């Protein structure tokens, strides 16, 4: 299989994506959800682990780490602690709005997903860390689980395993950094969510210092449909170590923004065509994209051809994956003042713990601020350049990367706009 | 927008502030779902509680979530300071958030930021003098795919128009609720030209479930 | 901790007194300023006994080997948890 993309409506997952069908149990029940949930959880942990490390899952949440060698961190001799499943809910990314649409649409797969990584990984329960700014989806993912419980489908007697598991929804209050696992943990423990460093992992110590695993809602909800489709199956779409489905955002400048499911090595000219109607004013007004949500680098028309939405090609496109939201930019965008707004983002949602982000995010945002009006000279590009390079890879998680590289992206593929921004300033003001 | 505490006449520790009795089964239910020892994990969701019964935070709710959980007052502070939640000065009952990050300042937002300027007859973080809309300007709420957006108090207002912001500012004036949805013609995230995925109906359970379970 | 790396010698302080004229610092000891570099111990030993000071040793006090884990900061029924970060 050479081609990629036109993914059926017999092989998504997300069925219901849309919200047209009952998200409820009785809907749910009719879709595949909690079907032989029992004779999953009976088959012990190495089958589940076995078939996830089969199905080529990786991290949807954006780093991509492959999901069942994750997981497997915790299938380890108990030493007095219990273990914990945390279900990464936050979903804080710029262009990233589909685990708002898996808690508000399919709860009950969530649910499910809950039971069976819990039961790979023998957690006693599960804290799903929903974001504060999603109280409908709160309310909402908690009527499934209420839902779940009365049917006996979880808690005591999960599905008559004779496996025992609560699940947990937690609300945030608004912070992007609590969606970074060790940050996410300090804003259950109570306190202000500022990531730890690693190691510790969270599968040594995590929540409440219990083995924990942080995992996004897409990697949970997809396990049950991987455990009963079987591993082949899901690795069977997208090309090798890009093996499976994905919920792709595209947004911005598209005439129809939208979700959906697409096969991962799908190309992002037939995704915005295909799905999103197109940019708006064809493919001749294309001017960048922002592949994969925020902290991903853009890439210009002429990369945006031939590429494919997956994490090898787009590391080999000098960028990232990450959350495969897709931020489509036409030729009427101020496309500095939107990378400057982007890092104005990133120094309102930054917990100042360390040292490089905390100062060097708000030094970017004053000097992209400048480079906006075009208020510098050409040596500045470069300074900002070494700037964003002592940022990257000096912090203690990735938003300082993440941070960094928009900076880099823009500059990589759009020195000369900045350098006749910065030109015709300095032939109007003096 | 500062992050000291000045003891005003209206925000002191004598401030009054007490939880109602169904606000204390709350707090126990909440901290039931924490591990013993680890009381102090329920400090976001009792100081939440606390926001949604008096509107905002005083530095008397803080000193009450320190007290029933035994923890420092400092650390609910941290807490407090930390997150853009607690509101830590009185707002007003109607709490527009709008969206300006990139995908929603792509799709127009700040049209609706000044039609929200021009409509109240206020600017960014001030409140109106009738004390019921308090507009801010904040960052990505997710709701990309509808951008652009607002938030007022609980409920996302989606794929709206100056128009259309203007329309929900009146029918909030009015005293009534408004739908929490997008305002196009689509219900919440498909394609709005028509439906490009998930056309069939689902297979049902059992579908593709291979040998061996 | 590199100034503590070499013995020294100074001397005991002597009086310093109020100049009538200036306030200043004045002094009547020549030793009042003189500190010597040792390398090793037994070398500034040598020292003083050759000149015939009489001396007092106070040994060297290495700051001793800790234990450190970033792990126990998030312990789960230690008490060595930190309340905030
Ligand atoms: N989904 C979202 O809303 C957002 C996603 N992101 C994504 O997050 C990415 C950064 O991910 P991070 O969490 O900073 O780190 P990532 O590099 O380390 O690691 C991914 C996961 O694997 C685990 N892991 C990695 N190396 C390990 C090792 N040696 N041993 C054991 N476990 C290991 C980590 O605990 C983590 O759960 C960005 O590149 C971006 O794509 C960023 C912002 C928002
Ligand atoms: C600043 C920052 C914010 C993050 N926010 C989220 C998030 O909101 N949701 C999410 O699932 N992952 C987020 N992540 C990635 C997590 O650290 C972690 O990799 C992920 O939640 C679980 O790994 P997975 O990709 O295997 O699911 C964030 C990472 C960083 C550095
Ligand atoms: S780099 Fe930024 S986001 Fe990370 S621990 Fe430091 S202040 Fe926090
Ligand atoms: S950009 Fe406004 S909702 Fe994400």
């Amino acid at each position: 299989k050479t081609s990629f993309g036109s993914l059926k409506d017999e092989d998504r997952i997300f069925t219901n994506l849309y919200g047209r069908h009952d998200w409820r149990l009785k809907g749910a029940q009719s879709r595949g959800d909690w079907y032989k949930t029992k004779e999953i959880l009976l088959k012990g942990p190495d089958w589940i682990l076995g078939e996830v490390k089969t199905s080529g899952l990786r991290g949807r949440g954006g780093a991509g780490f492959p999901t069942g060698l994750k997981w497997s961190f915790m299938n380890k001799p108990s030493d007095g602690r219990p273990k914990y499943l945390v279900v990464n809910a936050d979903e804080g990314e710029p262009g990233t709005c589909k685990d708002r649409e898996i808690i508000r649409h399919d709860p009950h797969k969530l649910v499910e997903g809950c039971l069976v990584g819990g039961r790979a990984m023998g957690a006693r329960a599960a804290y799903i860390y929903i974001r504060g700014e999603f109280y409908n989806e709160a309310s909402n993912l908690q009527v499934a689980i209420r839902e779940a419980y009365e049917a006996g489908l979880i808690g005591k007697n999960a599905c008559g395993s004779g496996y025992d598991f609560d699940v947990f929804v937690v609300r945030g209050a608004g912070a992007y950094i609590c969606g970074e696992e060790t940050a996410l943990i300090e804003s259950i423990e109570g306190k202000q969510g500022k990531p730890r460093l690693k190691p510790p992992f969270p599968a040594d110590v995590g929540v409440f210092g219990c083995p924990t695993t942080v995992a996004n809602v897409e990697t949970v909800a997809v396990s049950p449909t991987i455990c009963r489709r079987g591993g082949a199956w899901f690795a069977s779409f997208g090309r090798e170590r890009n093996s499976g489905t994905k919920l792709f955002n595209i947004s911005g400048h598209v005439n129809n923004p939208c979700t959906v499911e697409e096969e991962m090595s799908v190309p992002l000219k037939e995704l915005i065509e295909k799905h999103a109607g197109g940019v708006t004013g064809g493919w001749d007004n294309l001017l960048a994209v922002i592949p994969g949500g925020s902290s991903t680098p853009l890439i210009p028309k002429s990369v945006c051809e031939t590429v494919l939405m997956d994490f090898d090609a787009l590391i080999q496109a000098q960028t990232g994956l990450g959350t495969a939201a897709v931020i489509v930019m036409d030729r009427s965008t101020d496309i500095v003042k939107a990378i400057a707004r982007l890092i104005e983002f990133y120094k309102h949602e930054s917990c100042g713990q360390c040292t490089p982000c905390r100062e060097g995010v708000d030094w970017m945002n004053k000097v992209m601020a400048r480079f906006v009006r075009g208020d510098a000279r050409p040596a500045e590009i470069d300074s900002l350049w070494e700037i964003s390079k002592q940022i990257e890879g000096h912090t203690i998680c990735a938003l300082g990367d993440g941070a960094a590289w928009p900076v880099q992206g823009l500059i990589r593929h759009f020195r000369p706009e900045l350098e006749e921004r910065m030109q015709r300033f300095a032939q109007q003001h003096q | 927008a500062l992050f000291v505490h000045r003891d005003t006449p209206k925000n002191n520790p004598e401030t009054p502030f007490d939880f109602t009795p169904e606000n204390y089964k709350r707090i126990e239910a909440i901290v039931k779902n924490y591990p013993e020892g680890h009381k102090a994990a329920a400090v976001l969701p009792v100081l939440d509680l606390a926001q949604r019964q008096n509107g905002w935070l005083p530095i008397s709710a803080m000193n009450k979530v320190a007290e029933i959980l035994q923890v420092p007052p400092m650390r609910v502070y941290e807490v407090a300071t930390f997150y853009t939640m607690y509101n830590r000065k009185p707002v007003g009952k109607y709490h527009i958030q709008v969206c300006t990050t990139t995908p929603c300042m792509l799709r127009n937002s700040d049209s609706i930021l000044e039609a929200i300027q021009k409509k109240l007859g206020i600017k960014v973080g001030e409140t109106t003098p009738d004390k019921l809309f308090t507009l801010i300007e904040v960052e990505c709420l997710g709701a990309c795919v509808n951008a652009p957006m607002v938030q007022i108090n609980d409920n996302y207002y989606e794929d709206l128009t100056p128009k259309d912001i203007e329309e929900i500012i009146d029918e909030l004036k009015a005293g009534k609720i408004p739908k929490p949805g997008p305002r196009s013609g689509r219900f919440s995230c498909e394609p709005a030209g028509g439906l490009t995925s998930l056309t069939e109906p689902p297979k049902g359970p059992g579908f593709g479930v291979q040998a061996g379970l | 901790v590199n100034n503590t790396k070499k013995w020294k010698m100074e001397f005991d302080t002597r009086e310093r007194w109020e100049n009538p004229l200036m306030g200043w610092a004045s002094t009547a000891d020549p030793l009042s300023n003189l500190v010597l570099t040792f390398s090793t111990k037994e070398d500034a030993i040598a020292f003083a006994e050759k000149n015939g000071w009489s001396y007092d040793v106070e040994e060297r006090k290495v700051p001793k080997p800790k234990s450190k884990s970033y792990g126990a900061n998030f312990s789960w029924n230690k008490r060595t948890r930190v309340s905030t970060k």
